[PDB]
């Protein structure tokens, strides 16, 4: 959450007054312009996302279906003995 | 609220749905040479309307499948209609509401906004004696008015974009005369 | 000058210089090519973000300064081994300091040097916001695909 | 709602007019007041051709109307 | 090259029977480099002291390989001992103030480069020559989330 | 009868004359109401919380690669002479060649051209564009995605080579980072007004583009009905 | 008024959008009665 | 409407906005939060006065 406040970037560091200074900086910066950095980005960091925000319109599933299909399944089997009595009820009058 | 018919559907839809009614009525008549024109056209243009009018029903097995899906077509559309209209009644624009001194909109005064205060008053003392707020005091002097009564009448029409004054005077003004707001 | 970093504004009509919270920068303009003018100079005042950070750094480490603008074009680029803009003005040992809106790349690191950056930026795409929404399969998305 | 009801009266009068070209005004108004609300009560519809298209357009009014009512009503339970 | 352990940048895994570690492939199936990394084992080097070769693979070391192509040099990385980035403090109440942790080895004759998530700051920049940054970053907060209704 | 009754009494039918049939159809109709109604809202709820997606993926997409093969191509240009085009003229030479057809001038003229439909895309520095969003009256302009950048660089202070002021200023700016007053400076200058989590505005009038699915379902139903007709007839006369 | 959320009822302004067409349909069919009856006496 | 009302509302309770939430400046004993020892983050906090 929130927003970043203390901002800076990681860096490669050497000892003071080394002959490798003036050449590494040119190379590392050159990588950004060519696009070599972005190729490595996709493969290692930004590849998997379970990030369906927060609103998340919920695709209602069969968990809801139990509360209604149980009722309808009752009627087909709770009427069978209601059938039995009424046809007999016709025979009784 | 716009117009009832036009707001939630484009004029293109009305033609396409309407013409299809005649279209979907056609092969119904053709499906009767498998194994009543006045009937068939009423059957379809009625069911979309959810009316309570009808005389007969199709008998050939070929049309039996077509009618079933045709009914489900109607329910989705009317459901689609009642859904978004609902979208209209819940969405509104913001923007104009400003948030006091902290708003960036009142620290770099462009030539579109004008402040306002009563001259030679308490408010002027608070600004000029501040330091980091001086950037708006320079824009401040060029438009200040003479007295309270004139200023309110000047903002009812588009002549002043904002006003600064006490709440105990402004709050009553907004509550009784309810064209404005704090 | 640029919109968010170096805003230019005319001086106060009464005193001669504009209000506080700024530094006076004087710019150069010359008359037509047929007849030219002898050091014709006009002063204005510059204020914004880079000006404030420069003032802070000058207060941090004691040294004075005086700001004067440039006229020969824009940021600058390499043409036939020559340079315009701020890079051109600093390559000839006549400026000694360039501030404002300078990007960083490969070529420029070979002529001038650079300090630690303070604002992340780069190349971005800006488009008009389409009026409408997206719903290719709206009518089927809700409820369930198995019931 | 009174503007709705008076139009019920006028269209009932129009239906009476159409019949000139087993039907009663009570049955006609019952039909109309049924179709306006989800056509719940089964009713014997008239045999008039023009009256039938008239009640059809009335049903169009009924369906638009009702849908808006529902939608709008939500507007009031969440703000 | 001295590199601290980290989650997204330097993975560490034990080797296989033959001495190296088996080569695997990603969704693209392109080989991923497995340069030998000789770091200490266990959680802390306090009680034990064991040095065992492993292979470490990830993001930053690839930059080392790509950089080493232009500047022709060889390398042999090994992880730091203490396992902490490090700062400065006072010891024995004397006038001498020294660095501990990953920072120290660069200071006194045990390395010549650092490739790791080492943040730039005023104190560390006093005497070290940082190059250009290659990944703009920041620091934020994370907390647990709460399950919604059914 | 029942398959039509599940959906707003739509189909006129003839009713069985029993009693247990009556109770069964009644309970099914009840199942009815809830199911239909539940479907109606849930759909309303879903369409309330939509998510707008811009009509582009990125600079690397084919939509910016072969403009000639599509609908009237995107009219997009950049201000010349900047560092932006030098990046373009080194990786997308053909795209740079196509660029010169429009060749905008300045910034404000480009913004106005975008507002009037003459232009439909723009490439320039990240920092300026992000600030330009919060100043416009209303909010009809937004960067792509979440403000993502494609070439991570930064501004700086350019000085003449080989002077100790390099070390002095470089060590000094980190002091300014140290105390966090640049947060105050940002809150004073580069902060923006609108664009609070991209709440979106409204869908409207639902033109033909979306109902293509239901129209395709109708056409498929007609096709399968005709196939069933021909199959039944050919099997029948045998 | 207050509560800047502003949930507002619809009123007569929407009546014209519905009543006019359906009332117009009423007068649209008056002569349709005459037309159709003429057809019955035509053949 | 009732089922429509329930499916769209969440009543967001609270989240740590940043370094301005009074849930951190005036710490209680219901929150325990820490960093990594001898690290970059630790330097930033100690030098600050407020
Ligand atoms: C971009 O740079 C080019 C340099 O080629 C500028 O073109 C010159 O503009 C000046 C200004 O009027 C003219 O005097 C030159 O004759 C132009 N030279 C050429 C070769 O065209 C161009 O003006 C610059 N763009 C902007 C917006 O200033
Ligand atoms: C009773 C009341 C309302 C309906 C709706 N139904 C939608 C399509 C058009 C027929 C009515 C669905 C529920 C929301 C109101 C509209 C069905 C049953
Ligand atoms: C560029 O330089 C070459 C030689 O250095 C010269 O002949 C040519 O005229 C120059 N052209 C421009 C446009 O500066």
């Amino acid at each position: 959450t929130g927003e970043l406040f203390f901002r800076s970037g990681f860096g490669i560091g050497m000892r003071k007054d080394s002959p490798w200074k003036q050449q590494v900086s040119l190379s590392i910066l050159k990588s950004h312009e060519n696009g070599f950095m972005e190729d490595l980005d996709k493969t290692w960091v930004r590849y998997q996302e379970c990030d369906s925000r927060s609103n998340a319109p919920a695709t209602l599933t069969f968990e809801n279906m139990a509360g209604v299909f149980m009722l309808v399944a009752g009627g087909i089997v709770a009427g069978i003995f209601l059938i039995f009595i009424e046809i007999a009820y016709k025979r009784h009058k | 609220t716009l117009d009832s018919f036009m707001q939630p559907f484009q004029s293109t839809l009305w033609l396409l749905v309407g013409l299809s009614v005649h279209v979907v009525a056609v092969m119904l008549y053709l499906l009767d040479r498998f194994s009543t024109l006045s009937s068939a056209m009423w059957f379809s243009w009625g069911v979309l309307l959810n009316s309570g009018i009808g005389e007969g029903a199709p008998r050939s097995f070929s049309a039996r499948i077509l009618g079933m899906v045709w009914a489900g077509f109607a329910m989705i559309i009317v459901a689609s209609y009642t859904a978004n209209l609902a979208a209209f009644l819940v969405l509104d624009r913001p923007e104009e509401r400003i948030t006091g001194i902290n708003d960036p909109r009142l620290r770099n005064p462009s030539d579109k906004f004008i402040y306002a205060t009563v001259k030679q008053s308490s408010v002027d003392i608070y600004f000029r004696r501040q330091v980091e707020l001086s950037t708006m005091y320079r824009h401040m002097e060029k438009h200040n008015y003479e007295s309270a009564a004139e200023a309110i009448q000047a903002v009812r029409d588009n002549k002043l974009h904002a006003f600064i004054w006490d709440s105990a005077v402004l709050e009553f003004e907004a509550s009784q005369k309810c064209d404005l707001v704090t | 000058e640029e919109a968010p970093f170096v805003i230019v504004e005319s001086v106060d009509p009464l005193s001669g210089t504009c209000m506080r919270n700024t530094v006076p920068c004087q710019k150069r303009i010359i008359s037509e090519n047929k007849t030219d003018e002898e050091p014709g100079y006009i002063k204005k005042c510059c204020k914004g973000f880079c000006i404030d950070i420069l003032k802070k750094i000058s207060k941090s480490v004691k040294f004075t300064y005086d700001l004067y603008l440039v006229t020969n074009g824009k940021h600058g680029k390499k043409i036939n081994g020559t340079w315009n803009g701020m890079i051109g003005e600093v390559v000839m040992k006549r400026a000694y300091m360039a501030v404002g809106s300078l990007t960083i790349n490969e070529e420029r690191s070979e002529v001038v040097d650079f300090s630690v950056p303070f604002i992340e930026t780069g190349i971005s795409v800006m488009v008009s916001r389409s009026n409408g929404t997206v719903s290719p399969s709206a009518f089927l998305e809700p409820f369930s695909a198995d019931v | 709602w009174v503007m709705m009801f008076v139009m019920l009266l006028i269209v009932s009068a129009v239906a009476v007019f159409v019949f000139e070209y087993s039907f009663t005004i009570g049955k006609a108004i019952w039909l109309l007041w049924g179709l306006v609300f989800n056509n719940s009560v089964p009713v014997q519809n008239p045999k008039g051709t023009t009256s039938k298209i008239m009640v059809s357009v009335w049903a169009f009014f009924a369906v638009i109307f009702l849908a808006s009512y529902t939608a709008n009503l939500a507007a009031f339970m969440i703000q | 090259i001295v590199t601290i352990h980290q989650e997204p940048f330097v993975y560490v895994k034990p080797t296989m029977s033959d001495g190296t570690c088996k080569e695997e492939f990603t969704v693209n199936g392109d080989p991923v480099k497995k340069v030998i990394c000789t770091g200490p084992n266990d959680t802390s080097p306090g009680s034990p002291r064991h040095t065992v070769p492993q292979c470490c693979y990830g993001f930053c070391i690839d930059l080392l390989i790509k950089l080493a192509r232009t500047m022709q040099f060889t390398y042999e990385v090994h992880l730091v001992a203490d396992g902490k980035f490090g700062t400065q403090e006072r010891v024995q109440n004397s006038n001498k103030k020294e660095w501990n942790g990953m920072m120290g080895e660069l200071l006194s004759g045990q390395a010549d480069m650092i490739v790791a998530p080492l943040t730039i700051n005023n104190e560390r920049a006093q005497y070290i020559e940082f190059s250009k940054p290659f990944k703009y970053q920041g620091l934020t907060i994370l907390v647990k989330k709460e399950i919604p209704r059914s | 009868l029942l398959w039509g009754l599940v959906f707003n009494n739509s189909v006129p039918v003839q009713n069985p004359k029993g009693t247990t049939s009556k109770i069964m159809v009644s309970v099914w109709a009840f199942f009815a109401v809830i199911f239909l109604a539940s479907y109606t809202a849930n759909l309303a709820a879903f369409m309330i919380q939509e998510e707008y997606v811009d009509q582009v993926s990125g600079l690397s997409d084919k939509k910016f690669q072969r403009p000639n093969d599509f609908s009237p191509p995107f009219r997009f240009g950049t201000v010349p002479n900047g560092s932006t085009e030098r990046n373009i003229r080194n990786n997308y030479a053909e795209m740079h060649a196509y660029m010169g057809k429009f060749n905008q001038r300045g910034v404000d003229d480009a913004l106005l051209s975008l507002k009037t439909g003459k232009l439909d895309a723009f490439i320039y520095d990240a920092a300026v564009l992000n600030y330009m969003a919060g100043r416009d009256e209303g909010c009809k302009l937004v960067t792509i995605g979440s403000g993502k950048v494609f070439a991570s660089t930064g501004y700086g202070i350019a000085i003449q080579k080989d002077s100790g002021w390099k070390r002095q200023v470089d060590l000094a700016i980190l002091q300014l980072f140290g105390d966090g007053e640049m947060e105050e400076l940002e809150a004073l200058w580069l902060t923006g007004i609108c664009h609070n989590e991209k709440n979106e505005v409204m869908s409207s009038q639902l033109d033909i583009d979306n109902m293509a699915g239901v129209f395709y379902m109708l056409g498929a139903a007609m096709a399968l009905s005709l196939i069933t007709f021909i199959c039944e007839h050919l099997f029948y006369w045998q």
